[PDB]
């Protein structure tokens, strides 16, 4: 209204129309995926999968761990 | 939201934390009646006794009733 | 007009200051008789056996005696 | 027409901390607190950062899970 | 839309009504075709093994 | 100063430790407690050894558990009955 | 009716365990059906046809056992 | 026998940097606030990036008490005193020397009228704080505990923000100096027996049944003030609402876990036999104080008083955890204490932002307060979480391994404590809804100022040790776990 346009917010208060929100969403676009690039790497180092799919599975693209846990009287 | 109403009358206690047509213990004779409809179908699912009416001869599985497949001794 | 602090009521101040002196009417009647009674000394008591049942009860499904407590 | 025209906050609402920006093209005073502080939060996470990852690993837990697994070892191997 | 004595009202926008009138057609049509199919079966006239 | 690696301990109970009257050597006694806390954390960490061991069982045979792994959780259950400081005293 | 299936078998399908019946060896081939073409109900109607037919064949024996002893109650009833 | 240790950064240094900081500014004229400040302000970050280290070098390996240095009294040296540290004082140390940082910050505005008083009585308390959780010896442990209501009835006295603080402050006084004096018997019964106050000394000797009972009672009519368990914690909410913002941070932060510290400190450890004869007793008075008490905050209308009461709470939640005797139970009670110290502080901060603009505690003035400071308001939700032990949080970690503890020893205890989170969170969001969401009231509140920058600041530290904590517990309880291993099995050797 009157006043919440001298009140500061992490989410911009009411109505918040920011004048280049198109590059804003556009450099948030890009911080996401660059973030999600480690997430990812390390996803696919830790995931475990003991069996073989029944077909092939673009997991076994990235991911190395494909029946690895036979052995299971040796696992500490 | 309009304007708040500032008080002018002393404050009693029991204000910091301050169901019109039917009275207290009324209402709890009418819930208690409610749950007194279940207590009652309940008893008459004892009453008929479905589990003396079976159509059919518990299942049986083989290899000992799947001994072996369920945990006991190999 | 002026100033950041609150504008005092006087009914909201004397209902916070009639909170914070509650010592000085207490007068030992029989509702506060009953109700000292049976939550300050019935209920406690009534704790405390329960936690030394639920003690004593595991003993003897340890095939142990009784542990004594104070 | 909310995608395709631009907003109209030329700048946003609010000053950051409630404080007002500085004269153009000058800079703000740090308050005399803020050095001492700014140091000492650098440093907290450089001795914090560095030493808890550089100190051995000394738990009870690390010594006897090694110690239990030589003890499995040893009761497995023989007999 | 049409006007009658104050009170007017705006008509649906076309591809409203058409997509309406297709979805549950389409739904009228999915009923009768499996109640030809497996409707004797839930009625307990025959099985599926039958045959 | 410290040498680098992990920290050793004797292996063996302190010699001087007489269970009777256990207050009668203190040097005895305290060492016999540090000991007695070692020893318990090795059984702990057993049954963690022996747990994992069952996890992966459950997780590689499916519904084969039951008979697959029966052996593991024998072992496993019979590890976490008097272990460390929980339920059961010794 | 009688078993088929021997326990390796079911245990190599990954039956489960309360699908290990006399009608087991015909799951097996179901279930490779069914997996290999995702589940979908327009297929394995064959297999599927043929394993239902034996499962109802297996409740309808053990509703006539009980039709039997159902036969008997009242015999007693009758004689006492 | 001069037991000096090896170490570079020990403790005498620790000891002694608030120490001299105070000496400075005994001579520094009160014409230069800034110096004054400035130099406060040091002192107190020294002695945290000091402690800091102490953490660095930590042994977590070892039962026996590390950094230990001896100080001598008389040259007869048959009186020589201890310190040392162990896995169960270490992160009481770091606590301290954190948080008195921030009392200086958080009156740094008000600084030139407190004056340089106002810092030397912070730094004071810090060096009687910090050496009362480093002492091996109980007699030093009894006198220096006594030495910071000196200093604390001034702050509370001088500082106070209305005249109920005179009577705050004499009950403050009067309560803990009995507290004290029923100890004082005690280690003078106990050095009457053992002809010694060495704590490493009493660890390894024997006392009898009736003896240790009977100690027992005389140390737990001290800890149980300090704790405060019901019916001696009145003291309590007049002391820490009527004090001053950075005094209540003290007072709840530091001074509430003596009594804690102390039952792990000396009597359950000392006295293994009384321990277990009065743990009915103890359940009782913990699980009375956490029903009963909770409700009383219910029923509060003022901010501090809301606050105040739910550290009875959490407080008494602890001691259920320390005596169930295990490694949870002890665990969690010592991650519950230092959650508190944390949360409770990052309250009793965020209703000082609001009293100090507009000078009230009644709930009532406030409401609506999301539209005018959205950056406290999540600040403050955020603590408001935390108080409510949310999963993710420092406080539930310490809350959960206690209830785990208590599980495993009595289940009816466990149940009634576990009542504490419907309860917790019935008056934390409460206080937070009436205090931040609903409409502004313009006719009591119409000028509003958001966080500024070193409120901001402030916060941060607090934000980032509850995630911290309640995301990764494992840097603290790696290096606690063979002191409270050794802990729980003082006494038995099976």
């Amino acid at each position: 209204g009157d006043f919440r346009a001298k009140v500061w917010s992490m989410t911009g208060g009411p109505n918040c129309r920011p004048k280049h929100w198109r590059r804003n969403t556009a450099i948030a676009m890009f911080g996401v995926f660059l973030v999600c690039i480690p997430i990812a790497k390390l996803s696919a180092k830790l995931e475990q999968r003991p069996h073989m799919p029944v077909r092939p599975i673009p997991s076994q693209i990235w991911c190395k761990n494909f029946g690895t846990k036979d052995d299971y009287e040796k696992e500490h | 939201v309009g304007k708040h109403i500032v008080p002018d009358k002393p404050l009693s206690v029991n204000d910091e934390l301050m169901a019109d047509t039917v009275g207290k213990y009324e209402a709890l004779a009418w819930l208690s009646g409610g749950l007194g409809f279940f207590v009652g179908l309940g008893l008459l699912a004892v009453l008929n006794d479905k589990a003396s009416k079976v159509p059919f001869t518990p299942r049986v599985y083989p290899y000992d009733n799947l001994r072996v497949e369920l945990g006991g001794e190999p | 007009g002026g100033g950041m602090e609150t504008n005092k009521n006087k009914f909201i101040e004397d209902w916070g200051s009639a909170r914070e002196n509650l010592e000085h009417n207490f007068r030992w009647t029989r509702r506060n008789f009953a109700l000292i009674g049976i939550f300050g000394i019935a209920l406690p008591i009534i704790v405390y056996k329960g936690i030394v049942k639920d003690f004593h009860m595991q003993d003897e499904d340890a095939g142990r005696p009784h542990r004594k407590f104070l | 027409s909310r995608w395709a025209t631009p907003g109209h906050e030329e700048r946003p609402k609010g000053y950051f901390m409630n404080r007002t920006p500085p004269a153009p093209g000058q800079s703000r005073k740090w308050e005399d607190w803020e050095l001492p502080c700014y140091i000492t939060s650098f440093l907290t996470i450089v001795i914090l950062g560095v030493g808890l990852n550089a100190k051995p690993d000394l738990s009870i837990e690390t010594w006897a899970h090694q110690k239990a697994l030589e003890r499995l070892e040893m009761e497995k191997l023989a007999t | 839309g049409i006007t009658y004595k104050g009170v007017t009202v705006h008509t649906p926008k076309t591809w409203h009504t058409v997509t309406g009138k297709g979805l549950c057609a389409v739904m009228w049509f999915w009923i009768l075709y499996r109640a030809k199919q497996d409707g004797p079966v839930v009625m307990g006239w025959r099985h599926p093994w039958d045959g | 100063g410290r040498k680098k690696g992990l920290p050793e301990f004797e292996e063996s109970a302190p010699d001087g430790f007489d269970p009777e009257n256990p207050y009668k050597d203190p040097v005895a006694m305290v060492e016999m407690r540090e000991h007695i806390v070692r020893e318990k954390w090795i059984q702990i960490e057993k049954a963690k050894i022996l747990r994992e061991k069952v996890k992966w069982c459950y997780r590689v045979e499916g519904v084969n558990h039951y008979q697959k792994c029966r052996h593991l959780v024998q072992q496993y259950l019979d590890s976490t009955r008097g272990v460390g400081w929980g339920k059961d005293h010794r | 009716k009688k078993m088929i299936a021997t326990q390796e078998e079911m245990s190599a399908a990954k039956i489960a365990l309360g699908s290990r019946d006399m009608c087991a060896h015909l799951l097996i081939p179901l279930n490779k059906c069914r997996q290999a073409e995702f589940y979908l109900p327009w297929k394995c109607e064959d297999e599927r046809h043929v394993y239902e037919k034996c499962e109802y064949e297996l409740v309808m024996e053990r509703m006539l056992a009980m039709k039997k002893i159902r036969e008997e109650e009242a015999l007693a009833k009758q004689n006492k | 026998l001069e037991h000096f240790c090896e170490c570079y950064f020990n403790l005498s240094g620790l000891i002694l940097c608030p120490v001299l900081g105070s000496i400075i500014l005994l001579f520094i004229p009160n014409s230069r606030i800034r110096l004054i400040r400035l130099i406060g302000l040091c002192a107190s970050l020294i002695t945290f990036l000091y402690s800091l280290v102490l953490w660095i070098q930590f042994d977590s390996s070892t039962a026996k008490f590390q950094f230990v240095e001896s100080l001598r009294w008389l040259p007869y040296e048959n009186i020589n005193f201890y310190l040392g540290i162990d896995g169960i004082s270490l992160f009481f140390v770091i606590l301290t020397t954190f948080l008195i940082p921030i009392c200086i910050l958080v009156g740094w505005s008000g600084m030139r009228s407190y004056g340089k008083e106002y810092i030397i009585a912070f730094l004071i308390c810090e060096f009687l704080m910090i050496a009362v959780f480093c002492m091996l010896d109980l007699l030093l442990f009894y006198v220096f505990f006594e030495s910071v209501l000196i200093p604390m009835f001034i702050i509370i006295g001088v500082w106070g923000s209305r005249q109920r603080k005179i009577k705050a402050a004499y009950q403050f006084f009067l309560y803990t100096l009995l507290g004290s004096l029923f100890m004082l018997l005690a280690i003078l019964l106990i050095l009457f027996q053992t002809g010694t106050t060495d704590l490493q000394i009493l660890l390894t000797t024997e006392f009898s049944e009736r003896r240790q009972i009977f100690l027992w009672i005389a140390f737990f009519a001290s800890f149980a003030v300090k704790v405060p368990m019901v019916p001696v914690h009145i003291w309590l909410p007049e002391a820490h609402v009527e004090a001053p913002t950075a005094g209540s941070v003290i007072l709840a932060g530091i001074l509430l876990k003596f009594g804690t510290y102390g039952f792990l400190r000396f009597s359950i450890p000392m006295f293994p036999e009384a321990t277990l004869c009065f743990t009915p007793f103890i359940y009782t008075l913990s699980a009375i104080a956490i029903i009963y008490t909770s409700l009383t905050t219910l029923r509060q209308i003022d901010l501090k008083k809301i606050i105040a009461y739910s550290s009875v709470a959490h407080m008494n939640l602890v001691t259920i955890g320390m005596f169930s005797l295990n490694i949870q139970g002890i665990g969690g009670s010592i991650l519950l204490m230092l959650s508190h110290g944390l949360v409770s502080s990052a309250l009793f901060l965020c209703v000082g932002v609001l009293y100090d603009r507009h000078k009230t505690r009644l709930v009532r003035y406030y409401g609506g307060l999301v539209s005018t400071m959205p950056n406290f308001s999540t600040i403050f939700f955020f603590f408001t979480l935390a108080n409510m032990s949310l999963p993710g949080t420092s406080s539930f970690i310490g809350e959960f391994l206690i209830l785990v503890g208590a599980f495993q020893r009595n289940s009816l205890v466990a149940t009634l404590a576990a009542l504490g989170m419907i309860l917790g969170a019935a008056y934390s969001l409460w206080l937070y809804n009436r205090v931040v969401s609903g409409n502004l009231k313009p006719d009591f509140l119409h000028k509003f100022s958001d966080l500024n920058g070193r409120e901001v600041f402030i916060f941060i530290p607090f934000l980032v040790g509850l995630v911290w904590m309640g995301v990764y517990p494992k840097v603290f309880l790696d290096c606690m776990h063979t002191s409270v291993s050794n802990l729980v099995q003082h006494g038995k050797f099976h």
